[PDB]
């Protein structure tokens, strides 16, 4: 009789907890839907600004005349001057630098693969070591690797 | 794993550097007519102000997305604890009627 | 030892072949640039090709967003039923302990 | 961004075209190393997962081989003493069956 009464009190407490969580979920759902509409509105605003910018520049950038095209070569060369430690880098000697850096890149791939072979056997050896350790922990509980 | 990670970073920088050098080689023909010139910056004022409003919109979109993702996360945990409460209540109710 | 040195050489062959195929997987997006390479060969006004490539990308992006929304809803539903089972196991376990 | 900022002046298009040539060059290099003239970007994942399984088999095998070579450092006397102990208990047995 008392057990049925306690379970009824537990159901009342669970009903109060359910009411509190339903109110929290409804508030969170309203905030979620409002932030969805707002976020989609921010992408729509970003797209509207991008489209209006495209429409405004139409007459300005179409007549390019192949004259403003070489600055990209200059910017690429300048980007390479910071990225590659070569302050004297010229479009003329850039072919010797290209083959020299390709030699470093293949050396880096060979060194990466050489490390990867030992890394693969080491990672799998640690996975079997961990499996043996988990098996020992499941059978007896906490213990050191020295005792395993 | 730390040595291999360092090797992967080094390989990425070497690849990026080699690609920058390939771009210079492809662009040697473009450098040939570097003596050429043309008109520029005619309608730059509105284009730059509109680009700044667009950066404000993209940064605000980034904030909007961050606030959206964190809200989806808390809402998911709230729905998860609510579903846990629903099942506990239903099973306790089924057990009360069974008793 | 003879079988083991042969296994070490075999591992190197697998690593170099797999590394090459992995590089093409990173370059997956670059193969889509075939349209960009064809566009670059126009050497004149090409804003129509740029807008057509973008409209196709917009159609693909819209289908991907719809696909993502329905999968996210299905995943959330599966997560709530899983939590309902967890809570049902907890109440059944507590009742077994109480009995 | 390319349509909004047309002043970009095909720089990204040149970068994408050079990246397309780099993708084609990498694919040709992979067809040579893997000896697969018949290959495409869409089906390369099938040969990659196949060779990843081949590499997993080679590394998992070689791991067991490394443990076996590591324990092979034991001198001649331990093998004889263990073999004679088994033979004295069970009777004559082959070294492989010991």
């Amino acid at each position: 009789q008392e057990k049925i009464d306690r379970y009824q009190v537990d159901l009342e407490e669970l009903s109060y907890r359910l009411e509190e969580q339903t109110d929290v979920v409804e508030e969170a759902g309203e905030l979620q839907a409002e932030y969805e509409a707002r976020t989609e509105a921010t992408e729509q605003e970003v797209d509207e600004l991008k489209s209006q910018l495209a429409d405004y520049q139409q007459a300005l950038d179409v007549q390019q005349t192949r004259a403003i095209q070489y600055q990209q070569a200059l910017q690429a060369l300048e980007r390479a001057r910071e990225l590659c430690r070569l302050p004297d880098l010229s479009v003329d000697n850039a072919e010797e630098w290209l083959e020299t850096f390709q030699a470093k890149e293949q050396q880096a791939t060979e060194a990466l693969l050489a490390l990867e072979q030992k890394l693969s056997v080491a990672d799998a050896a640690h996975n079997q070591f961990e499996q043996a350790y988990q098996l020992v922990k499941n059978i007896v509980g906490e213990t050191s690797r020295s005792e395993a | 794993q730390q040595d291999y990670e360092t090797a992967k970073h080094s390989q990425h920088q070497a690849k990026q550097q080699a690609f920058a050098l390939v771009e210079i080689v492809q662009r040697r023909v473009h450098f040939s007519y570097s003596d050429s010139a043309g008109m520029l910056s005619e309608n730059a004022d509105l284009n730059d102000k509109l680009r700044q409003r667009l950066e404000h919109a993209e940064s605000d979109r980034s904030r909007a997305r961050e606030q959206l993702r964190q809200q989806q996360a808390q809402y998911s945990q709230f729905n998860q604890v609510l579903a846990s409460l629903k099942s506990s209540y239903e099973t306790k109710q089924d057990m009360l009627k069974e008793l």
